[PDB]
């Protein structure tokens, strides 16, 4: 009772020192009598406008627990009174009211949620300014975003302000009311949804504007990432509209064009079916648009080959169509000039193989154009597109064991250029000999035994890269190679005399260090091991000390 | 073995139901499951732990649904799950190299697929459960502050430097926000967040005054974003710049009007006139202005001395940039240039060579920075004698050809990065001790006889949310106060008036 | 022969109502303190730079930190002194 009006006192002490101790103190109690109600939620409010900028951030942070101390009465008059500063002409009113509102609907019911709104409402519609515009959109998405479900009889209202605001001058004011609006929809009522839809298809049927189609396919994207399910309904009546727009010459409309496409496919699978083949083939349409360059215009580009990412990763029933049609588009599309498309249409034909895992005698038929196409981009000086390259080899080999039978005379001088590059990375390195591992795991042995002499020099020198994650590839790679080059469980007339002394070399030295980390270690004594069960009838006078 | 114990639960749940008693229902399922999970409970950790090796989510699912019906036995997943985060960030940190040292992006980049990737298993496959969301943010707290960067740089600082370059980066000249929204989602794991924002505010005031930004409302998402993280004092520090650019555009504006009606200049005139209290820039060096620019000098001078009495305007020719037209070449070629490259190349125009102490009499320019910017122009093929000796002479080459029209000779330095970062870090340190000293000296204030424990962490406490201080750095900061006679000792201290 | 265009220019403006020299001691606003210099080199002559406030008034660090054990005004407006700049 004495303490609080000591601090109380002293928070009006002009000394700055003394009002931010106090006001500390304050929140640490609070953090732990009717009439010291009042005076402690005057001397916070007064203290919003103080000179010193901690006082101020002080009385901001003590702005949060108060709410919950304090009964039900003040808390409304604290809302009034930070909504009423919000309209002020000061700069740092209306920011440090914005802050503490936002901290009030932070930790939080329905009482003060009818006045936020009604003042939010009444400030949103004026266009005079638009800073107060943008702080109440956002603190509307805030407050929509958590207990939004308590404010089911003013989402009318909320509506006939928000949709107005679409065709503002500003995009950020347009950008703000779409996440105002996808955060309504996110948890409404079933006639606010119709309303909005209907909206949008009705200004959408006319084109009043080329700025504003965007907005308006851009809201119905945010819609249909937002909700998903309820708008399966209405795509017959969307989908059209869209693929008109698509032909429209405007480079930046027809991207939220295909980025809508995409959304309708990923969130509505069910509702979807009927248009599958109208979205591939406009997305196979646009993937080679480039109408300057002949063999800003790779977003469009960008966008296709995402499309149909999320329509292959999707739809497993479609795997005849996939490889009949989308295949050849794909690896026709991996010469392009932009490196970020490449990577996407990698990404792409990635997804399409891990869907794969009948299909496979597709798959094995286009694997000469695959290995055609991936052979010139495995001698790019771009170090990305050489670890796609692989990571491609990588899972082709895996879905596919025998893959690569025909194809290791053009694929391994590949590897070896990568693995003895001063310009490539330990990233590229360490893709790369897992490749051969997985190569070299998953194929006869009598196909590598001519590359022998050409492997066994690079990957001896990777194992004496002072990296110690290229060292333990190289040392997993080199027990493969050891049981490839002399087999146990088959014949084979190979004579492995040439590379044994240097298999054992350096594949000793990493043996005993006693400095290198464990992974080392082991891996090294698991080669050794190999090494002397497959070829240590050769080795001379240094078993004994193994 | 998972979906044959889930099938077999469910086959025992329907057997009680259908042709058993009701009061059997908790002791068969105690039973079953005590048999069925808790005596593998090893070849279950050892199975996370593979499955964790090779991604598998879908197994890693139902192994969490089937140990969450044991007691306690959720514990050790979540510290292998912690535990495998932290080596994969260290391991996925290691493999940039030193490459990362100076590269914002890459480090970023991995550190940001790091979180993602393992933030989407813990919401998918776990539930999004209390415990997993604490292990992952424990893991990333831990590898994001210290790493194999870090320790080539022996600080745990350049992270935060890193994050601020990369923001930048951003922000210079619709996927911009949610790239915002994850680097912002990383700074909530950083320790030392006032080397962040520090170096922030240097980048954003050379944005600034270079009026060299993406746009406006980046910069405006970007403070609001701010905001919602840190306080809402460095929000106001930032707005004063903000002010300071509109007043000096207005300001300029009206300079313009005003030139109208007298004689008009030979040259394109812009200023950016600003506080010297709220901008981090410094005095210029000694420089000597080229004649040919004391009209607008001396005009601006005038106007400003008119429209405000009281105030002095101190001239920084380090920021300063414009054009050079020349027409003594082959053909027409504009050039863009630092007031300094002007100095040192409108000196000249019906001569041809110049010895360096003559070039040094007439620009007034230092040692090191004038043989800084003569390299640049060595190096741009605009003039023709590596070293630079003070006996050196220098001559334009008649001639230069280039493939484009414009050309822009206006390159950083090799060394100002370095040496603004070596500023830049002490100055940090200076801050960290003077506010060390400033709470000290509140505490004391607001108690009048205060022990040491208590008063170490009192400031422990409220510095936390900025950074992280030291016992050495507090007491050196306690007997410096002792020596300006603000406390007194009575281990006890006691504030003295 | 070299001819200019346009010339962007960034200039700082501060009050000149004190001639490059602190308000409570009558020394440069770059040289040290009075009881600085009176007094031998220690740690607290390591820690003497100026200080700006928000008032775009410039005094050393001592100087301002002495003045305000007893008062908070600035010396030379009647208006609370807060630091913004060392
Ligand atoms: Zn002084
Ligand atoms: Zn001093
Ligand atoms: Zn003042």
């Amino acid at each position: 009772s004495y303490h609080i009006s000591n601090l109380l006192e002293k928070m009006t002490s002009s000394d700055k020192d003394f009002r931010f101790m106090a006001t500390n103190d304050l929140m640490t109690e609070l953090q732990k009598d009717d009439d010291s109600e009042r005076k402690v939620v005057k001397m916070i409010l007064k203290l919003l406008e103080d000179k010193n900028g901690e006082v101020q951030n002080l009385a901001v942070k003590c702005l949060g627990p108060l709410v919950s101390k304090v009964k039900e009465y003040q808390v409304e008059t604290i809302v009034d009174t930070l909504c009423t500063n919000m309209l002020s002409d000061k700069e740092q009113l209306r920011d440090i009211s914005s802050i503490g509102l936002k901290t009030v609907i932070g930790e939080l019911a329905a009482n003060v949620c009818k006045k936020i709104t009604g003042r939010l409402t009444s400030a949103i519609a004026k266009q005079e300014d638009v800073s107060v515009q943008l702080e109440a959109l956002d603190i509307m998405a805030d407050m929509l975003s958590r207990q939004g479900g308590l404010l089911v009889n003013f989402h009318p209202s909320i509506l006939t302000c928000l949709l107005p605001q679409l065709t503002s001058p500003r995009l950020a004011v347009r950008k703000r009311t779409i996440i105002a609006l996808g955060h309504l929809v996110m948890s409404c009522g079933n006639i606010v949804f119709v309303d909005l839809i209907e909206h949008l298809l009705s200004e959408l049927s006319k084109n009043d504007s080329m700025s504003t189609t965007r907005t308006y396919i851009q809201c119905i994207a945010a819609i249909s990432r937002q909700a998903g399910h309820r708008i399966g309904e209405y795509l017959e009546k969307i989908i059209p509209l869209v693929v008109k727009f698509c032909n429209v010459d405007d480079d930046e409309l027809r991207e939220y064009c295909i980025q809508a496409f995409e959304s309708f496919v990923r969130r509505c699978p069910k509702e979807v079916y009927p248009h599958v083949s109208t979205i591939i083939n406009i997305c196979l349409k646009y993937l080679t648009y480039d109408p300057n360059y002949n063999y800003m215009s790779w977003k469009v580009r960008r966008a296709a080959a995402k499309c149909l990412d999320a329509v292959v990763s999707t739809r497993h029933e479609m795997l005849p169509e996939f490889y009949k049609t989308v295949s050849p588009a794909l690896i026709s599309r991996f010469k392009e000039r932009e490196e970020n498309v490449k990577a996407d249409v990698f990404h792409a034909y990635l997804s399409l193989l891990k869907q794969t895992r009948t299909p496979l005698t597709m798959l094995q038929s286009q694997v000469p154009n695959i290995v055609k196409a991936l052979h010139k981009q495995m001698k790019e000086k771009s170090v990305k597109t050489r670890q796609c390259c692989f990571n491609m080899l990588t899972e082709l080999v895996n879905v596919l064991p025998g893959a690569l039978t025909q194809h290791i005379p053009v694929l391994v001088p590949g590897i070896i250029f990568s693995l003895n590059d001063k310009s490539s990375s330990s990233n590229l390195k360490i893709d790369a000999l897992s490749c051969l591992y997985v190569i070299l795991c998953n194929h006869s042995p009598q196909v590598f035994h001519p590359h022998v002499q050409a492997l066994v020099p690079p990957v001896v020198a990777c194992v004496g890269d002072p990296f110690y994650k290229i060292t333990s590839e190289a040392l997993l790679v080199t027990q493969q190679l050891v049981k490839v080059i002399r087999p146990l469980d088959q014949p084979s007339s190979f004579d492995a005399t040439p590379y044994i002394k240097d298999l054992f070399t350096c594949t000793i030295k990493r043996l005993k260090a006693a400095d290198i980390d464990q992974e080392v270690k082991e891996r090294a004594i698991s080669c050794m091991g190999q090494i002397i069960c497959n070829l240590g009838d050769n080795l001379g006078s240094d078993l004994p000390n193994t | 073995y998972m979906k044959k114990a889930e099938a077999r639960l469910l086959e025992e749940q329907r057997r009680v139901q259908v042709y058993l008693h009701e009061s059997t229902q908790d002791e068969l399922a105690r039973k079953c499951e005590q048999v069925l999970i808790e005596k593998h409970l090893e070849i279950f950790h050892t199975e996370f732990q593979n499955l964790l090796d090779a991604d598998k989510n879908e197994d890693l699912g139902r192994m969490y649904n089937l140990v969450s019906r044991i007691q306690d036995g959720l514990g050790e997943l979540k510290k292998l799950l912690e535990t495998h985060i932290h080596n994969q960030g260290l391991a996925a940190i290691e493999k940039c190299g030193e490459a990362a040292l100076n590269d914002p992006k890459m480090y970023v980049q991995t550190v940001l697929d790091v979180h993602k990737k393992y933030n989407a298993l813990v919401m998918s496959a776990f539930n999004n459960d209390a415990g997993f969301v604490a292990a992952l943010d424990k893991a990333c707290g831990r590898f994001i502050n210290n790493n194999a960067v870090t320790k080539m740089a022996q600080s745990s600082s350049k992270s935060p430097e890193l994050l601020a370059r990369y923001c930048d980066s951003l922000l210079k000249k619709a996927e911009l926000e949610d790239t915002l929204n994850q680097v912002m989602v990383v700074f909530k794991y950083i320790e030392d967040k006032d080397v962040f924002q520090k170096f922030y505010a240097k980048m954003l005031a050379k944005r600034l005054v270079h009026q060299n930004s993406a746009s406006d409302d980046a910069e405006a998402s970007m403070i609001s974003k701010l905001k919602q993280a840190c306080g809402f004092e460095y929000t106001s520090k930032l707005q004063r710049m903000f002010q300071d650019i509109g007043v000096s555009k207005d300001l300029n504006e009206q300079f313009k009007k005003h030139l109208t009606n007298s004689e008009p200049l030979d040259l394109d005139f812009s200023i950016q006139v600003l506080s010297s209290g709220s901008w981090p820039f410094q005095q210029s060096c000694t420089f000597a202005l080229p004649s040919e620019l004391e009209r607008s000098y001396q005009r601006f001078t005038a106007f400003y001395a008119s429209r405000h009495s009281g105030r002095k305007l101190t001239w920084l020719y380090q920021l300063s940039k414009g054009e050079l037209v020349t027409n003594c070449f082959k053909n027409r070629y504009t050039l863009q240039a630092s007031t300094f490259q002007m100095a040192i190349l409108l000196q000249y125009n019906t001569e041809d060579a110049y010895t360096v102490q003559q070039l040094t009499d007439s620009t007034q320019i230092k040692m090191d920075i004038l043989a800084q910017v003569l390299q640049i122009l060595l190096k741009s093929k605009l003039l023709v004698l590596v070293e630079l000796k003070p006996d050196t002479l220098i001559k334009l080459y008649l001639g230069y050809k280039n493939k484009k029209l414009r050309v822009n000779i206006n390159v950083p330095m090799k060394t100002e990065q370095k040496q603004e970062q070596e500023t830049t870090h002490k100055n940090i340190e200076e801050d960290r001790k003077l506010l060390i000293q400033a709470a000290i000296v509140r505490i004391m204030k607001m108690r009048k006889v205060l022990k040491h424990q208590q008063l170490l962490g009192e400031v422990l406490t409220q510095l936390s949310s900025r950074f992280k201080p030291r016992v050495p750095v507090i007491k050196k900061c306690i007997d410096i106060l002792i020596e300006k006679e603000y406390l007194e000792r009575v281990d006890t201290y006691s504030y003295l008036a | 022969r070299f001819e200019v265009k346009k010339w962007n220019a960034v200039a700082l403006w501060a009050w000149d109502i004190v001639v490059d020299n602190c308000a409570i001691c009558r020394n440069h606003i770059m040289d040290l303190c009075i009881e600085c210099q009176a007094n031998q080199a220690s740690a607290t002559s390591e820690e003497c730079t100026v200080a700006w406030g928000v008032c775009n008034h410039a005094f050393h660090f001592h100087c301002i930190s002495r003045w305000l054990k007893t008062r908070q005004v600035c010396p030379l407006d009647n208006r609370e002194w807060e630091f913004q700049k060392y």
